C-alpha cells in the first residue's frame, strides 16, 4: 500500500503502478511534467511528488476519485491554471503544500476547493494569501513563512486555527489615518444593485446573471458593519491580534507582540467612523 | 575821520 | 429632444430625460456618440430593446439621483432596490455602466 | 426642491423643479418636449384636475414625496378633436416576476 | 429581455461584422442599428454556458488585420501618390477605431480590461491571465495595428516622400499642408495609447531622420550663401530663412519638436560660422550699421557664445570715442565742454543699445565700463583731473554770472551733471573741490538760491550715501542759521540795559570746526582795531551764555565790510577787508605812515603785509611816499588825496 521512489533507477519508465497501492511518494525525479499514466489510477488516497520539476500541472484529473492528501512542495510549478479547479477533486481534498515553490500568485479559484483542512506555503513568493479561505470551513493549519505577503486577506481575520507560521514576510506599518479613497459617492447603480441582491441573500448563478457580474458578486468584499461590499470601499491595512485566529502564533524577533496586516474593507466612510472611534477608544 | 560802516565778521566754534 | 434624450423600453414606454442625466452611463454617452454627423433635428432617440419598461424606469431615476446628488455633502440616502427588481436591474446596470 | 414624472400614455418625462414652482412653467417644460400648445394639456394629480395659477407649495408635491429616488407622479392628457381632453388612460409600468 | 442566454456565434457576428465594415470607413449607418449592435456585443461577451469574449475579440481583430492589409496594398498599388491616399486611409480608419472604441465599450471595459489580472489581485485567472498575445482596447488595437501593418511596411516609402515635400516647401513650392501634417502627427496618434514615451516612435521613424535632413540641407546653403554673399546680405538671409523655417515647422511637425528643427536650423548655419561673424562685427559697430547691429544682436543672442565677443568689442568701441571726445576740449569751456561731451556720448549709446539692441543689460554694463574708463582717463604722468572739472562745472552753474537761466534748468542741469558723477571712481577728490568752492560761494552768497545748493547737496547724498555729504550738509545748515544768530544778537544788544552805537553794520558767520574746509592762519596775532573789540566781546559772551563748553576762533582774512569816504570831495565806496582796514586806520591816525607802524599795529607777519600792500597799490588806494619800486622795511606811505573812481 506504501511506495516510494528516490530515484530514476526506482521509478518506471513504460509499466504502471499496481493497482493495490494507497500511498504514493515520488521524489528527486526528473519529471518536467506530470505524466498521464499515473492518473489513472483508481484509489490514489496520498499523492506526494515533492523534489520534481514540475512547471505545469496537468489541465484535467484523469480517473482520480479522492485523492485525499496532495503534496507538491519543492516542485517548480510557476502557476496553476484555471481549469483544473473545476473537478470533483474538491470533494476530498484534505491538504495542498506547495512550500518553496515558484508560485507567485495562487489562484483564488482554490477556494472552490472547500474541504481542505490544512495548508503549507512557506518559503514562496506569493504576492498575497488568497481572499476567500474564508469559504474554508475546516481548515486547521496555514504556514506562509519567507512570502512576500503585503497584506493578508480580510476573511482571515475570522478564521480559526491551531497554529499559524507567517514569521519573514513584509507587514507594512498599520496606516488607519491615512485611507485609500477608492470609495465614491453618491454609489453606482451597479454597486447599490450588488449591494441590494446580497442583502437580500437570494440565489443566483451564471444562467441568470453575467458571468462577470457573477464574479464581482462572488468575491463581493463584506465589511466590518455586517453589510457587504463590491466597489466605492475604503481599504485600510490594519494590524489585528493574531492570537485569535490561532491559539498559539509564532513570530520572530518579537517578544509580546501578535500583530497580524489584514487589508479590511469598509462600506462608506461613514461605517468607517464607528471603527475609529472604536480604534480611538481602544 | 573816515569810519568803516558794514563788517561781515566770520568764526568757527569748537569745544572750550 | 436635442436636449431632452429619449430612451424606449422594450415594452414600449418612452422616458424623457436631460442629457446629462442619461450621460451618467457610459454605454448611453457612446450610443449618442455613434456614427456621428447627428441630425440636431430635436430628436434624440435610443431605444433599449432589451430591457423591461419597469427596469428602464428606475435606470433614469437613478440617473437623475446621482446627477443631482452629484458634488453634495448632505446626509445622502440609500437608492431604493426593490427585491423583485434587484437582478434584472442590476445586469441592466451592467450593460449601462452607471 | 421636487422631482416630477410626467406620465402621458406612452410615454414619461422627469422634471426638476422648486416648491415656489408654478404650473405654468411645467407647462412649458411640456411645450418644449411634445411642442403641442399649452391649452392642449392639463395637469392632474390622482385623478384631480389641478389649475395652472396655483404652485406646488400646497398641491401636495412636498420635498418628501417629490424625492430624486421617488419623483412624484403627475398626469397628463392632451386635447382632443375640438376642445375635448382625452381621459387618464395612461398605462402602468410591467410587473416584475 | 436582457439576459445570459445561448447565442449563435454567426448569425449575429454577420450583422455586426456589417455594421463594422460600414462605421470602419465614413458611411451612412442607422442610430438604432448602432444601438442593436451594442446590444448584439453584450449578448456574445455575457453567455452560458459558452462565454464568446475571446471569440469576438479575435474574430475583431482577425477583420481589423485583414482590412488593414487591404488598405495597406492598395495605398502600396497607389505608387507617386503614396501620401494622399495614406492620409485619406489614416483618418478614416483613425475615425472608425475611435467609433469601435465607443461601440466595444462592454467588450473593452468587462473582457479586455479584465483580462490584464495578470498580478495577483483579488482576480487572479478567472478569464485570460496568463500572459500570451496580451489583449488590448479596440481602439488601442486598432492603431497598434495601423502601424504595424500600414506603418512599418510603409517606414521608408513615406519618410522618403515626406522629406520630399517638405524640402518642396523649403524650394519655394506649396505643398498641401493638411496631408503632410495628418502623416506627420499620425505618427503620434497612432502611439498615443502609451502612457511612457507617447512621442518616441515619432522620434524615430520622423524626427531624426528630418532633423539630420534639415541638418545637411541648412549646412549646404549655408555653404552656398557664404561663397556667392558678403556678410550683410548673409545676415537677412539668415533671419529670412530662420523665420521661414520656424512658420515650416509650426506649420508641419508637432509641437514638441518646433524648437529642435530651428535650433538645428541656427548651429548649422549660424552658430557654425561666428567665426566669420565675429571676425566682421568689429566693422559693424564702428560704423553707422544699425540695422546689421540688430542682425548681429539676434543672431548672436541665440548662439551660446556670440554675445560677449561683440559685448566686448562694443565697450572697446564706446570708450575709443569717448577718449576721441573728451581729447580735445578746449580750455576756455574745458569743464562744460567735458560734462556736455561725456552726456552727449551716454545719450546717445544709451539711444543706440536701447532703440537697436534691445537695452541688453550687458550692453549696458559694457557701457557703463567703457565711460567709467573714459571719465577718468588720465593722461600719462599725471592726476585724473576729472573731479576738479566736474566741481568747477557745479561752481560755474552756481555762479552770479549764470545770467538769462532760470531755476528749472538749473535742476535739468543738475540732474544730467548726477549721471556723470556718478562715473567718478574717486570721489573724495571732487568733494573736497566742491566743498572748498562751496564754502567760497556761501561766504561771498554767490548763489541763485538757497534751494539750489539744497538740491545739489541733496543729489550728492543719494549718489554717495549721507555721510559723504554729512559736512556738506553741515556748512549749509550752518549758513542758513546764520541769519537766525543775527537777529538774536540784535536782539539781544536791543536787550542790554545801556545800548550803544558802534556805528558800524554788523554781520557775522559762525561756522562749525572741522567741517568748514578754511584754514585758520597760523599765529598770524592780527590785531583787530579797537572799533571792534567791543563786539567781538559782546558776542563771546552772547554765545558762552547760549552754549555750554564752547569756544570761538575768529579768521580775519575773510571778513569784509564797507569802508566809505564821506568827509571829502570824492564820496566812493570801498569794499575792504580786516588788514586793509588796519592799513586805512593806520593811515587815518597819521597822513604819513612808514612799514614800523604797519608791524606796530598789524602785528602779524610780513607776507600777508606785503600782498595786502600790492593788493591796495593795484587799484591806486593809497600813495607810496617814496620811489622805490620795491616795498622794503622802512617804505613809507600816505592816503591818496586825489583820487577819483
Ligand atoms: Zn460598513
Amino acid at each position: 500500500s506504501k511506495l516510494f521512489i528516490t530515484t530514476k533507477k526506482d521509478y518506471p519508465i513504460t509499466k504502471s503502478f499496481p493497482y493495490s497501492l494507497e500511498h504514493l511518494q515520488v521524489s528527486y525525479c526528473k519529471l518536467a511534467r506530470v505524466d498521464m499514466r499515473m492518473l489513472c489510477l483508481k484509489k490514489l488516497q496520498k499523492l506526494d511528488l515533492s523534489n520534481n520539476h514540475i512547471k505545469k500541472l496537468p489541465k484535467t484529473i484523469g480517473d482520480l476519485v479522492c485523492l485525499q492528501e496532495l503534496i507538491l512542495n519543492h516542485n517548480f510549478l510557476e502557476s496553476f491554471e484555471v481549469v483544473l479547479c473545476s473537478t470533483t477533486l474538491r470533494d476530498t481534498l484534505k491538504s495542498l503544500d506547495l512550500s518553496a515553490n515558484k508560485l507567485k500568485a495562487l489562484p483564488v479559484q482554490i477556494c472552490n476547493f472547500k474541504e481542505l483542512v490544512s495548508l503549507k506555503l512557506d518559503e514562496n513568493e506569493l504576492l498575497q494569501l488568497p481572499f476567500p479561505i474564508g469559504q474554508l470551513s475546516k481548515l486547521r493549519f496555514l504556514s506562509a513563512t519567507k512570502n512576500n505577503l503585503q497584506c493578508l486577506p480580510n476573511t482571515f481575520k475570522k478564521l480559526t486555527l491551531e497554529n499559524l507560521d507567517l514569521f519573514g514576510n513584509p507587514f507594512m506599518q498599520a496606516t488607519p489615518l491615512v485611507p485609500d479613497i477608492q470609495l465614491k459617492i453618491p454609489l453606482p447603480l451597479l454597486e447599490t444593485a450588488a449591494r441590494a441582491t446580497l442583502k437580500y441573500r437570494i440565489p443566483y448563478g451564471p444562467h441568470l446573471i453575467p458571468a462577470t457580474l457573477c464574479q464581482d458578486l462572488s468575491l463581493a468584499k463584506t465589511c466590518d458593519c455586517g453589510l457587504p461590499c463590491l466597489n466605492s470601499f475604503i481599504q485600510t491595512i490594519v494590524l489585528m491580534n493574531l492570537h485569535q485566529v490561532s491559539q498559539t502564533v509564532v513570530l520572530v524577533d518579537t517578544m509580546g507582540g501578535t500583530d497580524g496586516p489584514i487589508v479590511c474593507y469598509f462600506c462608506s466612510l461613514t461605517c468607517y467612523s464607528q471603527f475609529l472611534d472604536k480604534y480611538l477608544q481602544s | 575821520r573816515f569810519e568803516v560802516k558794514k563788517w561781515n565778521a566770520v568764526a568757527l566754534w569748537a569745544w572750550d | 429632444d436635442a436636449m431632452y434624450v429619449k430612451l424606449i423600453s422594450s415594452d414600449g414606454h418612452e422616458f424623457i430625460v436631460k442629457r446629462e442625466h442619461a450621460l451618467t452611463s457610459g454605454t448611453i454617452k457612446a450610443m449618442l456618440s455613434g456614427p456621428g454627423q447627428f441630425a440636431e433635428n430635436e430628436t434624440n432617440e435610443v431605444n433599449f430593446r432589451e430591457i423591461p419598461s419597469h427596469v428602464l424606469s428606475k435606470v433614469c431615476m437613478y440617473f437623475t439621483y446621482k446627477v443631482r446628488y452629484t458634488n453634495s455633502s448632505t446626509e445622502i440616502p440609500e437608492f431604493p432596490i426593490a427585491p423583485e427588481i434587484a437582478l434584472e436591474l442590476l445586469m441592466a446596470a451592467n450593460f449601462l455602466d452607471c | 426642491d421636487v422631482f416630477l414624472m410626467i406620465r402621458h400614455h406612452k410615454t414619461t418625462i422627469f422634471t426638476d423643479a422648486k416648491e415656489n414652482t408654478t404650473v405654468y412653467e411645467l407647462k412649458r417644460i411640456v411645450e418644449g418636449i411634445l411642442k403641442r400648445p399649452p391649452e392642449d394639456q392639463k395637469l392632474y394629480k390622482d385623478d384631480q384636475l389641478l389649475d395652472d395659477n396655483k404652485t406646488l407649495g400646497d398641491c401636495g408635491f412636498t420635498s418628501q414625496t417629490a424625492r430624486p429616488q421617488a419623483p412624484a407622479t403627475v398626469g397628463l392628457a392632451f386635447r382632443s378633436s375640438g376642445d375635448s381632453f382625452e381621459p387618464l388612460r395612461v398605462e402602468p409600468f410591467s410587473s416584475p416576476p | 429581455s436582457l439576459k445570459p442566454r445561448v447565442v449563435d456565434f454567426d448569425e449575429t457576428w454577420n450583422k455586426l461584422l456589417t455594421t463594422i465594415k460600414a462605421v470602419v470607413m465614413l458611411d451612412y449607418v442607422e442610430r438604432a442599428t448602432w444601438n442593436d449592435r451594442f446590444s448584439d456585443i453584450y449578448a456574445l461577451c455575457v453567455a452560458y454556458p459558452e462565454p464568446l469574449g475571446e471569440r469576438l475579440y479575435t474574430e475583431t481583430k482577425i477583420f481589423l488585420e485583414n482590412h488593414v492589409q487591404q488598405l495597406h496594398t492598395r495605398v502600396l498599388d497607389s505608387a507617386e501618390q503614396v501620401l494622399v491616399m495614406y492620409f485619406r486611409y489614416w483618418e478614416e480608419y483613425s475615425r472608425g477605431a475611435d467609433y469601435m472604441d465607443c461601440l466595444y465599450r462592454y467588450l473593452n471595459t468587462q473582457y479586455i480590461k479584465k483580462n490584464k489580472l495578470t498580478e495577483a489581485d483579488l482576480q487572479y485567472g478567472y478569464g485570460g491571465v496568463d500572459m500570451n498575445e496580451p489583449l488590448m482596447e479596440i481602439g488601442e488595437l486598432a492603431l497598434d495595428l495601423w502601424r504595424k501593418l500600414m506603418i512599418e511596411p510603409l517606414q521608408d516609402t513615406l519618410l522618403i516622400m515626406l522629406l520630399r515635400e517638405i524640402k518642396r516647401d523649403r524650394c519655394g513650392e506649396d505643398p498641401n499642408q493638411k496631408v503632410i501634417h495628418g502623416v506627420i502627427n499620425s505618427f503620434v496618434h497612432v502611439e498615443q495609447y502609451k502612457k511612457k514615451f507617447p512621442l518616441k516612435f515619432y522620434q524615430e521613424i520622423f524626427e531624426s531622420p528630418f532633423l539630420a535632413e534639415t541638418g545637411e540641407y541648412y549646412k549646404q546653403e549655408a555653404s552656398n550663401l557664404l561663397q556667392e554673399s558678403n556678410c550683410s546680405q548673409y545676415m537677412e538671409k539668415i533671419l529670412g530663412r530662420l523665420k521661414d523655417e520656424e512658420i515650416r515647422c509650426r506649420k508641419y511637425l508637432h509641437p514638441s519638436s518646433y524648437n529642435k528643427v530651428i535650433h538645428e536650423c541656427q548651429q548649422r548655419m549660424v552658430a557654425d560660422h561666428l567665426q566669420f561673424l565675429h571676425a566682421e562685427c568689429h566693422n559693424i559697430i564702428r560704423q553707422e550699421r544699425r540695422n546689421d547691429m540688430a542682425n548681429m544682436y539676434t543672431l548672436l543672442r541665440a548662439v551660446s557664445s556670440g554675445l560677449p565677443h561683440m559685448i566686448q568689442e562694443l565697450q572697446n568701441h564706446i570708450h575709443d570715442e569717448g577718449l576721441r571726445a573728451i581729447s580735445n576740449l578746449s580750455q576756455e569751456n574745458m569743464p562744460t565742454q567735458f560734462v556736455e561731451s561725456v552726456l552727449e556720448v551716454h545719450s546717445k549709446f544709451v539711444q543706440l543699445v536701447n532703440c537697436v539692441l534691445n537695452g541688453d543689460q550687458h550692453f549696458m554694463s559694457a557701457l557703463d565700463k567703457a565711460l567709467t574708463c573714459v571719465v577718468n582717463y588720465r593722461e600719462p604722468k599725471s592726476v585724473c583731473k576729472a573731479p576738479e572739472l566736474l566741481a568747477k562745472y557745479c561752481d560755474n552753474m552756481l555762479k552770479k554770472s549764470a545770467k538769462g537761466m532760470t531755476e528749472n534748468e538749473v535742476e535739468d542741469k543738475l540732474t544730467s551733471f548726477i549721471t556723470v558723477f556718478k562715473y567718478i571712481d574717486d570721489k573724495d577728490v571732487f568733494q573736497k573741490f566742491y566743498a572748498r568752492m562751496l564754502a567760497k560761494r556761501l561766504i561771498h552768497g554767490l548763489s541763485m538760491s538757497m534751494d539750489s545748493e539744497e538740491t545739489m547737496i541733496n543729489k550728492l547724498k543719494q549718489a554717495c550715501g549721507y555721510e559723504f555729504t554729512s559736512k556738506l550738509h553741515r556748512m549749509y545748515t550752518d549758513m542758513s542759521v546764520s541769519a537766525d544768530l543775527n537777529n538774536k544778537f540784535n536782539n539781544f544788544i536791543k536787550s542790554q540795559d545801556t545800548v550803544i552805537d558802534l556805528g558800524i553794520s554788523f554781520q557775522i558767520y559762525v561756522l562749525q570746526a572741522g567741517a568748514w574746509p578754511l584754514t585758520q592762519a597760523p599765529s598770524s596775532t592780527f590785531a583787530i582795531p579797537q572799533e571792534l573789540e567791543k563786539s567781538v566781546q559782546m558776542f563771546e559772551l552772547f554765545y558762552n551764555q547760549h552754549f555750554s563748553g564752547r569756544k570761538l576762533t575768529w579768521l580775519h582774512y575773510l571778513c569784509t565790510g564797507e569802508v566809505k569816504m564821506n568827509y571829502l570831495c570824492k564820496p566812493y565806496v570801498a569794499m575792504v577787508t580786516t588788514y586793509q582796514m588796519a592799513v586805512l586806520l593806520a593811515f587815518n591816525n597819521s597822513e604819513i605812515i612808514t612799514y614800523k607802524e604797519l608791524q606796530d599795529s598789524t602785528q602779524m607777519n610780513e607776507k600777508e603785509l606785503t600782498k595786502t600792500i600790492k593788493s591796495l597799490l593795484d587799484v591806486k588806494m593809497i600813495n607810496h611816499d617814496s620811489d622805490k619800486e620795491d616795498i622794503e622795511g622802512e617804505s613809507t606811505f600816505s592816503l591818496n588825496m586825489n583820487f577819483s573812481s
